[PDB]
C-alpha cells in the first residue's frame, strides 16, 4: 500500500530538508520500501541502543555484570543527565544505565557506558565485527550531536542502522536473555511520544529509540507491528531543516501515521 | 495548569514537604520511584535530548521527610550572561563562590544542583552551577557555550566548559 513514499516528500517539502527512511519486515529481514536508504545522517541518541547492545553482548561472554556498580563524579556530568545527576551519591549499575540511557536518553549514562566498552572507537569495531561497515560513532556527548553539513563522523545510514538494529534484537548475536532485556529497554522508552508514538493504533507493539540534535536534526529508531507483536522495523532520519521542533515532530509522525494505514 | 518551570522551581524551597512541591510544581508532571528513587521528578517543556525538568530530593523515604535538595536543566535562564573562556581561564580550584562570580560574572549563571547532607545545617554543602556565555544557554535546544562549576562548603573544587569562545 503505497503512499509513504509520497508522505516523506511532502516532508521534504515542508521541512525543505533531506528525510531518509526503510522498512524492513522483521523476521525475512526483507525491505519493504525505502526512501534515500543509503545516504549519512547524524545517529544522534540512536546510538545509545547501539551502545547497549555492545554492553549485552560483552555481558553474554563474562566481560561485564549489569549488577556492577559504578561511581562516577560532578566532572562527568553533562547536559542532559536527568537520572545519573539524581544518583551522583551513590553511583549506579550497569543495567541501570542503559535504562537511563535508552528510556530517558540521559547523555552522562551513555558516556559512562561509552568509558566501559572503551570509547567511540570501540563502539565503531564492535559495529564493524559484526557486519555494519557504514555506521561509526567519533565522538561523545554532547559533541556528537553538531550534526555539521557534510561531517560524516557519528553517522549511519537508513538501510544500515535497520539491518543493525534487526541483528541485535533477531539474530543470535545476543541470548535470548539480552534480547529482551534490550528489546524491553526500547519498549520502556519514555522521550519519544510526539513521534511514531503519537499514530499508534491501540493494541499495536512498539520498542524505539529517538534522538534530536543541532541543525533540526531528528530521528527514530523502532520495531513495531499489530496485534501487540512486533513485525517490521523502521527507521527515519533528517537533517538541515529549519522548521520548528514540532513542525519536524509532525512529519515523522505524519510518516508514520502512513506506513500504519498502509500497513 | 502549566508544564514546570523556572517560576515554580524558585517558589519551592528546602524544607517543604512532598505535598507542597505538588501543589506548587503541579501533580501531572511529577513522578517519582522507578530511576528516581524517593525524589520527586517534574517535567517542562520538550527540550532537545529529553525535557526542561526538575529534580527535588528528601531527607528520607518517609512521607512526611523534608526538601534537602534541588536540580534543574533548562527551567532558570541566566539573566546576563557575560562568561568567556578567558574568563573560565581564570577560575581556579579553592576559589569561593563569591570570588567565581566576580570572574564568571554576577549574571552568568545558573544553580543546576544544590544539596544539603545535613540539612538544615549548611554543613557539606554540595553546590553545582551551570554557566552561559552571551547566546550560549538554550531551554528547548543545545547549549552553545556553557561551563559546570561544583562547589563544596562554598569552595571551588572543579570546573569544566564545552564550546565557550
Amino acid at each position: 500500500h503505497p503512499e509513504t513514499l509520497v508522505k516523506v516528500k511532502d516532508a521534504e517539502d515542508q521541512l525543505g530538508a533531506r528525510v531518509g527512511y526503510i522498512e524492513l519486515d522483521l523476521n525475512s529481514g526483507k525491505i519493504l520500501e525505502s526512501f534515500r536508504p543509503e545516504e549519512r545522517f547524524p545517529m544522534m541518541s540512536t546510538f545509545k541502543v547501539l551502545l547497549c547492545g555492545a554492553v549485552l553482548s560483552r555481558i553474554d561472554a563474562g566481560q561485564e555484570q549489569l549488577g556492577r556498580r559504578i561511581h562516577y563524579s560532578q566532572n562527568d556530568l553533562v547536559e542532559y543527565s536527568p537520572v545519573t545527576e539524581k544518583h551522583l551519591t551513590d553511583g549506579m549499575t550497569v543495567r541501570e544505565l542503559c535504562s537511563a540511557a535508552i528510556t530517558m536518553s540521559d547523555n552522562t549514562a551513555a558516556n559512562l557506558l561509552l568509558t566501559t566498552i572503551g570509547g567511540p572507537k570501540e563502539l565503531t569495531a564492535f559495529l564493524h565485527n559484526m557486519g555494519d561497515h557504514v555506521t561509526r560513532l567519533d565522538r561523545w556527548e554532547p559533541e556528537l550531536n553538531e550534526a555539521i553539513p557534510n561531517d560524516e563522523r557519528d553517522t549511519t545510514m537508513p538501510v544500515a542502522m535497520a539491518t543493525t538494529l534487526r541483528k541485535l534484537l533477531t539474530g543470535e548475536l545476543l541470548t535470548l536473555a539480552s534480547r529482551q532485556q534490550l528489546i524491553d529497554w526500547m519498549e520502556a522508552d519514555k522521550v519519544a511520544g510526539p513521534l511514531l508514538r503519537s499514530a499508534l493504533p491501540a493494541g499495536w507493539f512498539i520498542a524505539d529509540k529517538s534522538g534530536a540534535g543541532e541543525r533540526g536534526s531528528r530521528g527514530i529508531i523502532a520495531a513495531l507491528g499489530p496485534d501487540g507483536k512486533p513485525s517490521r522495523i523502521v527507521v527515519i532520519y533528517t537533517t538541515g531543516s529549519q522548521a520548528t521542533m514540532d513542525e519536524r515532530n509532525r512529519q515523522i509522525a505524519e510518516i508514520g501515521a502512513s506506513l500504519i494505514k498502509h500497513w | 495548569a502549566g508544564v514546570m518551570t523556572g517560576a515554580k522551581f524558585t517558589q519551592i524551597q528546602f524544607g517543604m514537604t512532598r505535598q507542597q512541591v505538588l501543589d506548587i510544581a503541579g501533580a501531572e508532571n511529577c513522578e517519582t520511584g522507578g530511576s528516581f528513587g524517593d525524589s520527586i521528578h517534574c517535567r517542562g517543556h520538550a527540550a532537545g535530548d529529553y525535557y526542561a525538568y526538575a529534580t527535588f530530593g528528601f531527607t528520607s523515604a518517609a512521607a512526611d521527610a523534608k526538601v534537602d535538595s534541588k536540580s534543574q536543566e533548562k527551567l532558570l535562564a541566566p539573566s546576563a550572561p557575560t562568561l568567556t573562556l578567558a574568563k573560565f581561564n581564570q577560575v581556579t580550584v579553592g576559589m569561593t563562590r563569591a570570588q567565581v562570580l566576580a570572574t564568571v560574572g554576577q549574571g552568568s549563571c545558573t544553580t543546576w544542583s544544590e544539596y544539603y547532607p545535613a540539612y538544615p545545617s549548611t554543613a557539606g554543602v554540595t553546590l553545582s552551577l551551570s554557566c552561559f556565555d552571551v547566546d550560549g544557554y538554550s531551554s528547548t535546544g543545545f547549549y552553545r557555550g556553557s561551563a559546570h562549576l561544583a562547589f563544596t562548603d562554598g569552595v571551588l573544587q572543579g570546573k569544566r566548559q564545552w564550546d565557550l569562545v
